[PDB]
């Protein structure tokens, strides 16, 4: 069985390999694959299309560390929609703007600056639905809606104010339901995921709404001593696989 | 699809139902552990069937008992330890089998089926809690009058103690998760115990 | 040859098992064996008794974690009697003090929560006889003597006001000369002894007088800074060999 | 003997040229990492070719450059993370390819060619710099004329941050080494550019 | 059975004897050692003969050699760090061959036969001491008169220092042990020498 | 490649072994040889001398600990020079200086109590002619010039002011160019290099102006808490390789 200690994983490594780059980390997560699935590329039967869709595997396929935020004691996470982060960069995100459907699975990173002390494990998701809602004037009276920036987060991955808020209403505790890696980050803070997914929607533009939202919220509050220090960055580094996008067109950021 | 892989899930029930705020399940789902000189004290207790407490029923496993009249299975809880990792101490965590009471001793606890934590040792550990029953299925909901039904309860105390340089903190957190073990079944679905509508519509 | 550093021993581990009880502890001593000798069942020709024995190995045989005892920088030893220890436990103890003769050999392990930092080695030991004395009166005219509560301390395992007046009339320093499994602590802090004893008496109750008494008592003192923590317990497990006993009658505590 | 043999040599040239005293070289030569909670703030930058910066002519290559007009040949620089054990951090180093600018950006900066260092995970990382260049050589004096010769530049960013156990310094150093590759070559040989004699003798 | 057997055991003298209390003999038993910036200071020194000392009379070993008019055998003395694990230093332990005269001197004791202990290498680092000497065996009680009966001297010495992280204690102690090697005899037998029965009995 | 976190080297081992002397440190350097050269022993083409060279192994070549320097936060190097440091000791010594000719390599440790927080590598080296030079008044007009103390510092290897002084004029920088091996410290701080030599005189009696002088000069600052040691040793401890001697004689320190 999985060690019990380490919400872990990775003490031993992990690695990331995609086109024109190639991440390795010591502290790292060892890899949980969603569903026991693996990233594919769409079928004939499954396509509609009949356009030759264009894999450009190894430029679009790869390392981007889109962001990096600091942690606190304790903060409030914020999610990150899958398919505006990578677009706002290129190559794959200008592709993604540019082109209709954009469908494929991707491995995630994420690592902290390692440190033993941390504590107060982090919840990491992904959802794919994940569709947001609001406290309705909290009288419920209210039946209030979306933002467009925030239904598109772009890069940023716009944050959650309240960890139930994460998407939809559901509660931290049940949340697990959706299966996690957590970072306890009481061995080094690191995981990895790959999502292969198979969507609900057999399509989405994903030029809007987004296909996944990738989820960082604190079960356990960081707890330590005035004694060691008082920050460390938690950085997310995702490269998809190989995508199939069909609509060739003009450019739109949409 | 079956509602048992339901029941499997990971996700985490409160060691008692401690409502510091309805609100927030999390201020009874994370569970203190600090320094204490004293011996054997009591970390916390649950009836460990998931409806009486409560915090069991938020979670999967809870609702989907509340789900149905009777279950049988063996549950699974796991308890994480959040503290860092300078810290150590030894816990124990025991079922109290049916039959007997909650043990409010340190022996007596310990006697029942339990396991010795080490912190440090391993920052986790799995305590498993049997099937143990007169009757094939119990019943989802405990009242006063059904013995039958009444699984048990699980309760945590210290082993040896927690302690941490200072440089580190006094306090850390444990949290619980639960899950049903591979063999659990449940039987005689009710209308949903776990929601009920607050209002149906025509 | 033997890590020189390590008072040692464990890092590695130690496992016991015994009947519906298994203890492993990362941080463990390796076993060491009571004059090379190893726990055994008494031999037809040994034994005079004539009753068929009960040998319950499993419920009897196994882990009982009888006490633990904090440790503050120096504190003043306790050593545990074998028989009466137990005895306060059932099974083992229910049986034992039921019935008139019991010996065996059992296997010990204490283990602290492991700490890097203590020092200042505690002693452990056994010792088959350990008669106890007094000052009688300082003057030594006083010519003093047992308490019966002393001489079965039941499970607490009594402690012993000083070092040498552990038994008896021994100096920390000689006591050595009984073998010891040192915790230095400067390592994890654990120690595992099988004490395979062939008695002096060829058969003692253990009602009465204890076979064996379990002495811990500090060589070095603890020392350490304001920095961190004041406090380890120490924890002793031992689970028996399987013993034998006779006399099968009423229950007496005696 | 040959002096490409020289260029080689591990010896440290200063991330920028900043004199806190002429007389010491060490002053620039040491570049601070402190904790910043900021997110990609510019830890260093020099022009890459060593002619430019001044602490790399001051290094074994940087002499040797100027001694060729013309130097072809990818260039290494080594950076070494002399802070504590218990500290922590992770930088971005890249090259900005001729054509760029200065990315003055962490995105901008990223992307051209980067690695990641990982504090902890690796004390020390290795930047490599390429050979990219319209012309087959380059010479080795820049003027404002010539943008055949420029070779580009290397910045220093804050990937993650610097982070350590307050019984920790905040504060470190990280000192820079740099080489040329196995292929590295010059041409056009100059008058001592490295040396100018003070005086002639008769 | 042997007395030999006896000289083995593991049993504790002290460095030096140096009598807090008469009663404990623990107060010489450990011997500090401290973080001293000095270089080459003098641990403890005791003349290596059992005899002489008393706290290796007090010793099992002590004891039998004060039985035994003449012994010869090579002594060993372990000494065990019970410092702290975060601690560190070097230390010099000599025997000073007979003939010579104690070293009071790092460098005069050094060359003698030393070993060179590490701490944080090694908690606890091995002496050993050879049987020289000119006769084949040796008194047991050195009185000023005998010469051949001397064994010679062992002192300990800083070789590095001691380190710690504050955080850490300054001070820390160290616990002797000593014990025959295999190959050890005793001849001429006495009335105990090691005990002397205060009042004899009718 | 070489790890790229440690100065090092070396975790794993290091050991040195001489006649009548074997040392070992887990906390050591990994053996880096001069020039991939060994020490050798001079060859009968290569020798003139026509007189049989005396090569005492053992006693002569091993471990001799000559001296430790406490380091502070930063400290002014100094450096060793070869041939009067041994001479000062025997057996080597003795015959050194008793013997005109001296040749030969040696292997080096220098070790200092282990310590993982150390930091600001300092660089060690050794160098063949080092020339040592003065400020010459620092107005340059001076023309000033060495000791014979400076120029036999003896066991003492007597310290350059500063670092650049150290031997001749060569900046820190610079200094790298003859190779180092640095103790970061950060990692455990210990060196081993051996430097076998082919001394650019092809004989030099060492009697009088060191063959080598081994140098040690802090690169970067110690930086380190309140919270933790003031204080490091450094020690050095080096065996010569057999060397060759000519010229019997008296004996002269010289």
């Amino acid at each position: 069985s999985p060690t019990a200690e380490a919400c872990g994983y990775s003490d031993r490594v992990a690695q990331l390999t995609v086109g024109n780059s190639t991440i390795t980390t010591q502290e790292a997560a060892n890899v949980i694959v969603a569903y026991g699935e693996w990233p594919q590329y769409c079928p004939d039967t499954d396509a509609t299309a009949v356009d030759k869709p264009t894999r450009p595997d190894v430029s679009v396929n790869r390392f981007y560390t889109l962001d990096t935020k600091d942690w606190s004691s304790s903060s409030k996470g914020w999610y990150w929609k899958f398919p505006d982060i990578l677009a706002e960069t290129g190559v794959f995100g200008q592709n993604a703007q540019f082109h209709f459907l954009y469908r494929s699975g991707f491995c995630i990173h994420v690592q902290c600056n390692a440190s033993k002390f941390h504590q107060g494990a982090l919840l990491v998701a992904v959802l794919p639905e994940y569709v947001t809602g609001t406290v309705s004037g909290n009288t419920g009276h209210e039946n209030t809606h979306p933002p467009y920036a925030a239904t598109q987060p772009g890069a940023t991955g716009f944050e959650l104010t309240n960890p139930y808020i994460l998407d939809a209403g559901i509660p931290l505790s049940q949340l697990l339901v959706c299966p996690h890696q957590w970072i306890n980050l009481r061995t080094n803070n690191c995981a990895t995921i790959v999502v292969p997914y198979i969507n609900s929607v057999p399509f989405d533009s994903a030029l809007n709404h987004c296909n996944f939202g990738l989820v960082v919220i604190p079960v356990s509050p960081l707890g330590f001593l005035q004694g060691a220090t008082p920050t460390i960055p938690i950085t997310i580094t995702v490269a998809p696989m190989n995508s199939e996008f069909s609509g060739l067109r003009q450019a739109v950021t949409q | 699809r079956n509602l048992l892989e339901l029941c499997q899930i990971d996700t985490i029930m409160e060691v008692n139902n401690l409502t510091t705020n309805e609100a927030t399940p999390m201020e009874r789902l994370r569970i203190p552990v600090q320094v204490q000189t004293q011996s054997g004290e009591l970390c916390a207790a649950f009836k460990a069937d998931p409806g009486l407490d409560g915090p069991w029923q938020s979670t999967m496993v809870g609702q989907l008992c509340r789900y149905y009249t009777q279950w049988s299975g063996s549950l699974k809880i796991t308890f994480m330890f959040t503290g860092s990792f300078m810290a150590t101490g030894k816990m124990l965590i025991a079922y109290t089998p049916p039959g007997g009471s909650l043990p409010a001793n340190r022996m007596q606890a310990m006697l029942g089926t339990h396991v010795i934590w080490d912190f440090g040792l391993q920052s986790s550990v799995t305590l498993v809690v049997p099937w143990i029953s007169n009757t094939h299925y119990r019943s989802q909901a405990t009242g006063s009058f059904f013995d039958y039904y009444a699984t048990g309860i699980v309760s945590l105390w210290y082993q040896t103690n927690f302690v941490v340089p200072i440089g580190a903190p006094t306090t850390a957190y444990i949290v619980v998760l639960g899950s049903a073990q591979k063999n659990f079944t449940m039987r005689l679905c009710r209308d949903t115990s776990e929601l009920t509508q607050a209002a149906e519509y025509q």
